[PDB]
């Protein structure tokens, strides 16, 4: 009991010239009494400059605690300090647990709140550890293990490599994700090939807004105002996965928050001074795709009113047997129907009362 | 041939689409004149030849198939002029004069091959100052370059769609700046067209003889606005005047205010409107070195100084007008003799960064000349050294640079041809003085990524590949 005021006399003798070992004693006593001697923890100046277990203790006291203000702004003061002293302390310390407290700690609500030298001094320590781009793309791989998609974005504009590895964009789809993450994923560099193993797995577990969210970059051209379905082995067909891949004009575009680049760019600049110092889809592909019957499509789904505008859908390669009437009907500007290369027994009669059917096959 | 490339997908943004196939079955229809002639075997030189066949097929959509003669000319396509270079450079009947293959795939690497439109080159190189276009939609799709060459004005015309252009002197004295009005509703369509003596006359392009002449400015005529209507007038002795969209038709109809917001001493010279919706209420531009935004109601909403710019930059360039202005979430300001770009808040009204051109320029004047910017978060810099810079609205960094196809960029403006696709028009100089106009595809920067990130997959499946071989 009686080793907080005797902390506190510590305190009041660091201050005195030559203060030198007294580092092993005070980190002892924190490790066994965890609250009320991390709160006067900031006392800890330069010394020793390499036990692991030394940063450890540190970082999980931090987080252990985490909610305490000033003492989260002390522990990084004493961190900035210490990776100034030395480089290699980044390493151990985004070795044993400084994502999961940096991450836990910008991502609760950080902003709307008057830390402005709280946040200058975080991302000091951000752009601080910025350097090793290996320890970047271990920052993204983590940060993508957690439901954390506030920072992939900041990750990204900092500048990682989203093919790291199994690549990421595999791994996120596996586990229940969220579509900000996939997206900001999608939109920065991916393998085709990585994205089309992606495809898979999702297609595994059934989830359409992943679905539609992967097909929007794997076919989908917006210039040709068509869709290339062709050949993904897709042993089905959804209308809700379409769905988002019609124009939908009523959609539209809003900036719905922009922290991460702000973030991103006030890291980018504390590393530099740090340095220093109508138009519908008209063309629908299903071709190749091992389909065994597509009657999902219609049924007066989201999709039944984005295909009367349809000129072109091409079937081919794929296995149907019959081609339901609603479907016919509902596609009131079809001109070239392919269904060769199928497995047809009897011509349905009424594929010619489509109004603009020209090209049969 | 076009007969001996297989394509594996129509995909644009694919790894893999088209592969050659020797299927082991020259033609007279794709040889080579030197293996036509039977002088010696075909080598390596030839093939280059073959592939501009090829290139002049592709363009021309096969319709040669169904001494070459013009691509455009024979067969009905789009310009894509920096091909048209490649066919005519690498069908060159000298052997020597053929580039290596090597060449051609990295001149066809560049993504202004596939950005740069179309290209015009005015023979009689009139010096040109401004340039408007007509937002018809219909085939009355061209451009209205005006000049200034003689006593009196010089009032170009170019046509787009037929690329000939008529000049004439109708505006009494030298002309600065034009803007285009079109009255729907009462199916008008006129240009008002401003002299340097000091008047400001209008002309319908739908009949010559239809001509109207409006209130004299005692300065020069400087700047013109449509905003969708009040007609902005911004002249060198700071007044703000309002021209009814629908009385001005007629000969001599008068401003609705006067707002004398600057004076002779900072003229006013540019004018625009906010990208972002949420302000199209409030209009703004710059007086000078006065950054003023006014309402709708033709009251003043803000007077921002400029001066306060020398204690961070260098004063001598922070000592000079307001040349350009961009109306986003942050506010782009270019002074006159200047190489940085100013960025400002609208909120604050304070200074918030500055980008150097020249750090970009000396790493390939480097004076600023024009700006556009559109809301894909991609901002165009149009430099007097007759070069583009690239830069993105996210992290304000760099893309690309756009050279060696003008001596220097006069005037940047964005529209839209008859068929509704959106297009930049860059008037760059071209001193050996030639004036020569160039249509940008406004999915460059995109273009840009697309395609660094389209190759590099490629060199890496090309690297894999062999490495699995050997
Ligand atoms: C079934 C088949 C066998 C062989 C080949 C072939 O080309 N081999 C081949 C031969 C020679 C050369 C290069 N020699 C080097 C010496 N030189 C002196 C001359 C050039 C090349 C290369 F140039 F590649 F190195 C490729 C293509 C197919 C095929 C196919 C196919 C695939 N898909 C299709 N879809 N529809 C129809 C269709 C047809």
């Amino acid at each position: 009991g009686i080793q907080k005021c005797g902390l506190k006399v510590i305190s009041s003798i660091v201050h005195f010239p030559d203060a030198l070992g007294a580092m092993d004693s005070v980190l002892h006593t924190l490790q066994m009494y965890p609250d009320d001697q991390e709160i006067q923890c900031l006392g800890l100046s330069l010394i020793g400059y390499t036990g692991h277990l030394l940063a450890k203790i540190l970082v999980s006291s931090l987080y252990r605690f985490k909610d305490v203000a000033e003492i989260q702004t002390k522990g990084f003061q004493t961190i900035l300090a210490i990776l100034k002293l030395s480089a290699s302390f980044s390493k151990l310390l985004v070795h044993h647990s400084f994502d999961l407290v940096i991450f836990h700690q910008m991502s609760s609500n950080i902003m709307e709140q008057k830390d402005q030298q709280f946040l200058n001094l975080c991302c000091k320590c951000f752009a601080k550890v910025a350097m090793d781009d290996y320890l970047k793309n271990v920052m993204l791989e983590r940060a993508c293990d957690q439901n954390n998609s506030i920072m992939v974005e900041c990750l990204l504009l900092l500048g990682a490599d989203a093919n790291q590895a199994s690549s990421l964009i595999c791994q996120v789809c596996e586990k229940e994700s969220s579509p900000k993450l996939v997206e900001l994923l999608l939109n920065s560099g991916s393998r085709e090939q990585d994205v089309r193993k992606a495809l898979t797995i999702s297609i595994g577990k059934g989830d359409s807004q992943i679905i539609s969210l992967l097909l929007r970059r794997l076919a989908l051209d917006v210039a040709n105002n068509s869709i290339c379905l062709g050949g993904f082995c897709i042993g089905k067909v959804e209308p809700s996965w379409l769905g988002p891949l019609f124009p939908d004009k009523t959609s539209n575009l809003r900036k719905q928050t922009n922290i991460a680049s702000t973030l991103a760019r006030m890291v980018i600049r504390y590393q530099m001074k740090s340095a220093v110092e109508r138009e519908y889809i008209t063309s629908l592909d299903l071709s190749a795709n091992e389909l065994r019957d597509i009657d999902a499509l219609s049924q007066k789904c989201c999709i039944s009113v984005h295909l009367e505008h349809l000129e072109k859908l091409e079937l081919h390669q794929n296995a149907l047997t019959s081609f339901p009437q609603q479907l016919c009907e509902t596609l009131k500007s079809l001109t070239h129907l392919d269904l060769h290369s199928n497995k047809f027994t009897s011509f349905p009669s009424y594929l010619l009362k489509m109004s603009c059917i020209a090209n049969l096959d | 041939k076009p007969h001996n490339v297989l394509l594996f997908t129509l995909y644009p943004n694919a790894a893999i689409i088209a592969k050659i196939a020797d299927y082991g079955i020259g033609t007279p229809g794709f040889r080579a004149p030197e293996v036509a002639r039977g002088n010696v075997i075909y080598n390596q030189q030839a093939d280059v030849y073959s592939f501009g066949l090829l290139l002049y097929d592709i363009l021309t959509t096969g319709g040669r198939i169904v001494k070459l003669p013009d691509p455009v000319k024979e067969y009905g396509c789009a310009p894509w002029p920096m091909v048209e270079k490649l066919i005519k450079q690498c069908l060159k009947e000298n052997p020597q004069e053929r580039p290596t293959s090597a060449q051609v795939f990295d001149i066809l690497n560049s993504a202004e091959l596939v950005c740069l439109t179309r290209r015009i080159l005015l023979p009689k190189n009139v010096i040109v100052e401004c340039m408007v276009a007509t937002h018809h939609n219909s085939r009355n799709a061209s451009i209205w370059l005006g000049c200034g060459h003689t006593d009196r004005g010089q009032l170009s015309f170019l046509d787009l769609n037929t690329e000939g252009y008529t000049s004439e002197e109708v505006a009494d004295s030298r002309i600065l700046c034009l803007a285009l009005v079109h009255l729907p509703v009462e199916k008008e369509s006129w240009i008002v067209s401003g002299t340097q003596s000091g008047t400001l006359l209008v002309i319908n392009t739908e009949d010559g003889k239809k001509r109207h002449t409006l209130e004299k400015m005692t300065d020069s005529v400087t700047c013109l606005y449509c905003n969708s209507n009040f007609l902005l007038v911004g002249t060198a002795d700071g007044k703000l005047a309002i021209f009814e969209d629908k009385t001005v038709k007629l000969k001599g109809a008068a401003p609705l205010k006067i707002l004398n917001i600057g004076n002779v001493s900072t003229p006013l010279m540019c004018l625009s409107e906010s990208t972002n919706s949420t302000e199209r209420n409030v209009m703004w531009g710059g007086c000078g070195t006065k950054i003023f935004s006014f309402s709708n109601d033709f009251t003043i909403q803000k007077l921002i100084e400029t001066r306060t710019s020398q204690l961070f930059s260098y004063a001598a360039f922070s000592d000079s007008n307001i040349i350009t202005v961009v109306v986003d979430t942050a506010l782009y300001i270019a002074k006159q003799n200047s190489p940085v770009v100013e960025v400002w808040d609208k909120k604050t009204e304070k200074l918030c960064g500055l980008i150097d051109c020249v750090h970009f320029l000396r790493e390939v004047s480097g004076r600023v000349k024009t700006l556009c910017l559109q809301k894909n978060t991609a901002l165009w810099i149009g430099t007097g050294g007759g070069h583009i810079l690239l830069l993105d609205l996210s992290t304000r960094r760099l893309i690309r640079v756009i050279y060696n196809f003008c001596n220097s960029v006069r005037v940047m403006m964005t529209a839209q041809l008859g068929s509704l696709k959106n297009v930049m028009l860059v008037l760059g100089y071209n001193r050996k003085i030639q004036s020569c106009l160039t249509v940008w595809d406004i999915n460059l920067p995109h273009e840009v990524q697309n395609l660094e990130k389209h190759i590099e997959v490629r060199k890496e499946l090309a690297e894999k590949m062999r490495r699995t071989s050997v």
